[PDB]
This record gives C-alpha cells, structure tokens and sequence, in this order.
C-alpha cells in the first residue's frame, strides 16, 4: 500500500487516465559512467515492452531515462482508457512489472541496431543545431564538462562504439526500473494523485570558466549567456521565464525593439544550467555592444509586467492543457508548485520588485560568435 | 463501456445557430484555456489571385486599429491563416474573456472598409512574403502580379460577399459557457449578399484522384485508408512515392495527390491492394482501432478537436455518426474505390 495519497483536486478532466512511476537515480547524470549504455538499453527496453503493453485499453506506453535538473530518473508511464469507458480493464502495476521482466533477450537484440541508430541521430541533430550550438559550446566551456552541452544526450564516440553485448546489462536495468524506489503519479477523475511527499533536490552546475569568448572562424551568428545568483524556486520556475519572455519573446520585446534600430532574434532560459541565452543572426560587432548595454540598463514597469504575468499564465495554462505537460509539471515542481492552481496563483502574486532583485543578481558569463 | 464513451463525448458536443452564423461547441470541464476559431468560407481556391490571403491581412485592420495588438494587450495571441478554401482566425484565452474577444474579432471580420494606404501597405508586406506545401503556400499567397491587379473596390466587394455571418463557422472548444447572440451581437452584422456558392477553381505536374463512394464521412475514411495502405506498401517495396491529401470541408469528395512522375509506381500499388485478400480486411480493422485510439488521445488537445470539427464536420455530425461511418467501411468499399482509381489512372 502507498504511504500517502496526495490528491490534487480541480484538475482538467481528460479522456484518459495516466499511471506513472518516477524512479530516482540520485547521482548527478555526469557521475553515471555507463550513461550511454543506460540510454541505449532503456530505449531498447521501451520499444520491446511497448509492443506487449500497448494493447487495449493502453493507448501509449512510456519508458525513458530522463534528466530532471541534472539528475537521472527512470520514468515509466501508462496512458489508458478509463475502465468505465473501456471494453477491457487495465493491467495493474504488478502485471506491468511482470511484462518488463518477461522481456525476451532476443527481442532486445532485434532492437539494438535500430535503437542505437535512433539515439546516435538524436545526439547529432542536437549537436548540429547552430543557434543552440552557440549555447552548447558556451555550456561546454562555462562548466568545463562536455556532459552539460555536447554530451548531454550522450557522447557520440561512446555511443557509436556500443556493441550488442550490452544485452548482459539488461538485468541490471530491469531491476532498477522495477524494484528501485520511486513515486507513483495517477491522473484520473479530474485529480492527480502522488504516492508520497518528496522534492527532487535540484542541482545546477557552477560556472568554472567565467567570461568565455568563443572566437570561431567559419564561412556562411552570435550568442550571449547570462546567469543569476541566489536563484530561488520562484525565480527559476516563474520569474526568470517571465523575464525571458519580457526581453525576447512577448511581442515588442526589449531586444527586438533595441535591434530594430540596426535592422531573427531569440532568447531562452535554461533551467538545467541556470543560463539565459540570447541568439541573433561585421554588423554583429555593433549588435554585441548594443545587446550588452541594453541588458545592463534594463528597466521594467508594472503595466508591462502585468501583461507578462498574464502571458506567462496562459503559456502555463496551455502546457497544463496537455496531459503530458501537466504530468511533467507535477513531477518536476517542488512542494505546492506541483498544484497547477497554486503555480498559477504564484504567477499572479509576483510583483515588479522581484524583477529588480533578479536584475541585481544577473551577470554576463559567455559569448559565442560564428 | 465503448458506447458510454461515445455518449460522453456527444453530450459535450453541440452546434446551434447564433444570429446568422453557427457555433459549434465542445465543452470541457476544468479546461485551463478555451479555443475559439472563426472560419470564413474563402481560401486560395475560391479566388486564384491570392485575394483570400490578402483579405486575411486586411481583416486585422479597422479604423487604424490592429486587432492583433488589441488581443495582445488583452493577453491573447490571435493567429490567422488561409488554406485552400477557408480563412481561419484562432485564439486561446481564459473563458471569462471569450465573449469579449470573440465579439471584438467579429467586429473586425465584418468590417468592410479599407482605405488605399492600408491596401497598399499590406500589398508590400505580402510581396515580401512571396519573395521570402511550397506550391500550396505560393498558390495561397499568389504572385506579386496577381495581387497587384486588385484594388479597393474588389477587396471591399469580396469582403461584403464572403465575410458574413452566413459564410462563417464558429468553433468554441473548452470551458462550459454557452455562446449566445446577446453576448455576440456581431453575429447578425450581415450584408446584402448571402452565402456564396461553393465555387472552386482547382488549377500541371501532379494528378488529382477522386475518392467518392458513399457519404461525406465515408469518403474521409476511405481516403485515409487507401493513402495509408499505399504508403505501407511503398515502404516494404522501398518506393519513393509521396501521396498528398486534398480533404476540404466544402468538398463532398476527397482526393489523393500524387506526383505525375510517380504515377506508374502508384498505379502498380493500387493494383497491388487487391492481391492479398486478407490485407484489406486486416488493415481496415487496424485502422478502425487506430482511429478510435487517436481520437481518444486527440480529444484532450483543443486544436486537435478543432481539426476533427473541420475535417469531419463534427458538430453537424455526432461522434456516434463518426464512429458509425468508420465501422461501416468494408473491403468492398476499398475495392470499389480501387476500381475508380484505376479507371482514372488509365485515362
Ligand atoms: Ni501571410
């Protein structure tokens, strides 16, 4: 029996129910030495298990080794038709475990090459993203560890050299998925249930190389990185994302208005690394000083702040519309932020004084130009 | 069980006349946002000069005010796009703002005056778009020459003929409040022109194959089934034949789009359908199960529900009638359309 039944009421009523298990791999994902091995086996397992579990009433089966604030987690998910609306009842969590342990080793070998090529292509396409590559190269040098940037989806050389003898590590992975302690999430009847109170202690890498310049020579873009000190949960989850939309997203952003004087602008806050990036496509030399001076002399006002609160609430509401965005939110958020209503209320209760605390804790750390 | 689920979806689904337009309503309890969509019957095919897309740009303007700016200040993002036969105006917002946002939107859509400076400014904007799927986009945008042959009199006449309540479908998905004329008095802002007749002008390197054998809903089922069957056979045989779909709300028939270069390989696959006797029956059974599974999954996303309302006219039809049409597709229907496709490919 579960130790608790944390029932969060007032949830949007979905056409399906969801049963998810989140198993903690406490060590930071860079400390895991078999990271590329664990990724490959997990996708192999997911593919084989999916063929056996994704039958009526199960509509979608999910099994991934995901990173949540620089910590590995096994996340098993089951989307299914509710029993009152299904011609067949759903298997229990025990029967799902039994299906995972009944996976045949030849079935895994049949998926080895396809899963390996799938993950290899994800590593390449994620590294081969120019606007993000500037953010990738910055995170590599800012943290002095390629696992936060290039090797975030796995190192290519390590992943490309995996042979099919990885099959012998499948029992270790099956054990970790089935027997490792974790939290159970259950979405049904306009409510989400959590099996226990537990907040995943976040980990944010510290910047080792401060003031990075990526002088890169290539023939036919810029990217600047900023961080924040003394980051609270309110800032990382609400205030800083609002600030990112304020300066480079919400319509007449501060950067679009600033750079239109010169006359293709993007910005994004990376919660995993606590880094706010700014990417803009000779003329880039004047834009560099123009962007720096704009962030240094950034100002706010309560009228436009109230609009950023409304916009960010609606963006959060749109994520809650998706049953997976709702589930991911309830998994990741701490304490009362798990409740979407509390999270939305926390957005509504922010004030402009919070932005001036954030501005005082903001600083530049890196720039990448190609 | 399965019957009660279809009944569950149908009791939340309704469609009624409001003023001189129609509102399709799908209520969702405790949804976080409400999707409102205003769909006007005019697209790239209704007039082949890019006029519909031009009007879409003009419709954002009324008395020097831009409705995207008005919505943005109200915390709502108004998105508009022109397809082959319709122009859509879609936005998300909390339910308390739906009535006022919708009435403000229809205020702009049923405005029929555009000064010369607004027309010429939007022409320059659209020419930059033309100079900046590909054939479908450039057909909707038109050319810089085609839109340059239309002036204020044409655009205002087209607005009065096509931007009317009678030529408008409204879809409101999520929430629980009903849409009525008292809150949207713009739903009677009519002109002297009724609903225009469904004139299409489908205008050389592709062929259009009709799928027409049964009711309106049945044609969508068969068209998706045959297109999915051909793609599956083209994978095992490692062909390279793209099969596009022309499925429009105003078209009783559905159509397959295939490159004229790929006609021979597609014709071979169509004839390959009737080879394995059990292939058609089992693929129909798989499709019926997959269609129901996708509908259950998709009926959580507001935009996906909207796509069911535009493709299958959900609202006019119930979900029971949708699944009834799906369950009525047999291998004899496939073989019948297979024959008419072969006859079309022969000549
Ligand atoms: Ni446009």
């Amino acid at each position: 029996q579960d130790p608790m039944d944390i029932k969060i009421n007032g949830i949007k009523k979905y056409t399906i129910h969801v049963l998810a298990k989140v198993s903690a791999s406490g060590m930071e994902f860079t400390q895991e030495k078999d990271f590329e091995h664990q990724l490959l086996l997990t996708d192999m397992l997911e593919t084989v298990i999916r063929k056996s579990v994704e039958v009526n009433p199960v509509l979608h089966f999910h099994l991934r080794k995901s990173i949540i604030m620089n910590h590995s987690y096994f996340i098993l998910g089951l989307n299914y038709i509710p029993p009152a609306f299904a011609t067949k009842n759903v298997k229990s969590i025990h029967e799902i475990y039994q299906a995972i342990q009944d996976v045949n080793d030849l079935q895994l070998l049949d998926e080895f090459e396809k899963s390996k090529e799938k993950l290899i292509n994800k590593i390449q396409q994620y590294k081969h993203s120019d606007s993000h590559s500037g953010s990738i190269r910055l995170k590599d040098r800012l943290f002095a560890d390629k696992k936060y940037g290039s090797d975030r989806l796995g190192n290519f050389e390590k992943m490309n050299k995996i042979t099919d003898n990885i099959i012998y590590a499948a029992p270790d992975m099956v054990n970790k998925i089935c027997e490792g302690d974790g939290l159970f999430y259950h979405i049904n009847d306009g409510a989400i249930h959590i099996s226990n109170i537990k907040d995943f202690n976040y980990y944010i890498p510290a910047v080792i190389n401060e003031g990075v310049e990526d002088i890169r020579t290539d023939f036919s873009i810029l990217t600047c990185a900023y961080t924040f000190e003394h980051v609270t949960d309110l800032e990382r989850e609400i205030l800083i994302p609002m600030f990112d939309g304020y300066i480079g997203k919400y319509g007449h952003s501060v950067l679009f208005k600033t750079l239109r004087l010169v006359d293709h602008i993007s910005s994004h806050y990376d919660q995993e690394s606590n880094l706010l990036f700014i990417t803009v496509l000779n003329q880039l030399s004047t834009i560099l000083t123009k962007i720096q001076h704009t962030i240094e002399s950034i100002e706010f006002d309560s009228v436009s702040f109230s609009l950023s609160k409304v916009m960010f609430e609606n963006e959060s509401r749109f994520r809650f519309e998706d049953i997976n965005g709702l589930l991911s939110h309830v998994i990741k958020q701490h304490g009362e932020y798990k409740n979407p209503e509390s999270f939305l209320k926390a957005i509504q209760n922010t004030d402009i004084a919070d932005f001036y605390r954030l501005k005082a804790n903001m600083r530049w750390v890196g720039t990448s130009i190609v | 069980l399965n019957k009660s689920f279809v009944k569950k979806l149908d009791e939340s689904l309704n469609r009624k006349q409001v003023g001189s337009t129609n509102v399709t309503r799908y209520k969702i309890e405790d949804s976080y946002l409400v999707l409102a969509a205003v769909r006007v019957g005019i697209g790239g095919l209704t007039y082949h000069n890019g006029a519909a897309h031009f009007l879409e740009h003009l419709k954002f303007w009324r008395y020097g005010e831009n409705i995207y700016n008005l919505f943005f200040q109200r915390g709502a993002i108004l998105n508009a796009y022109t397809t082959l036969e319709f122009t859509d105006y879609v936005f998300l917002s909390k339910e308390e703002s739906i009535n006022e946002n919708l009435n403000l939107l229809l205020t702009f859509l049923y405005h029929h005056q555009y000064d010369e400076k607004t027309i010429s400014l939007e022409r320059n904007i659209i020419i930059n778009e033309i100079n900046g799927i590909e054939k479908e986009r450039h057909c909707i945008l038109g050319s810089a020459e085609s839109i340059s042959r239309m002036g204020r009199k044409e655009f205002e006449l087209i607005s009065q003929k096509y931007y009317t309540p009678e030529n408008t479908s409204i879809y409101v998905i999520g929430g629980n409040q009903d849409i009525d004329l008292f809150h949207i008095p713009t739903a009677v802002m009519t002109t002297q022109y009724g609903k225009p007749t469904h004139k299409v002008n489908v205008n050389k390197d592709m062929i259009l194959l009709p799928v027409e054998h049964g009711d309106y809903l049945k044609n969508r089922m068969i068209c998706h089934l045959i297109a999915d069957m051909i793609k599956h056979l083209a994978q095992q045989l490692e062909y390279d034949v793209s099969v596009g779909l022309f499925i429009s709300t105003n078209q009783h028939s559905c159509y397959l789009k295939v490159k004229k270069s790929d006609q021979k390989r597609f014709s071979s696959l169509i004839q390959q359908l009737s080879m394995d006797e059990h292939f058609i029956e089992t693929y129909i059974k798989d499709y019926q199960w997959r269609f129901m599974n996708e509908l259950v999954i998709n009926f959580n996303q507001l935009h996906n529900i909207y796509d069911y309302m535009t493709e299958y006219r959900l609202g006019e039809y119930t979900v029971a009638e949708l699944f009834g049409s799906l369950d009525s597709v047999d291998k004899l229907d496939i073989l019948a359309v297979r024959n008419e496709l072969i006859n079309q490919l022969t000549v």
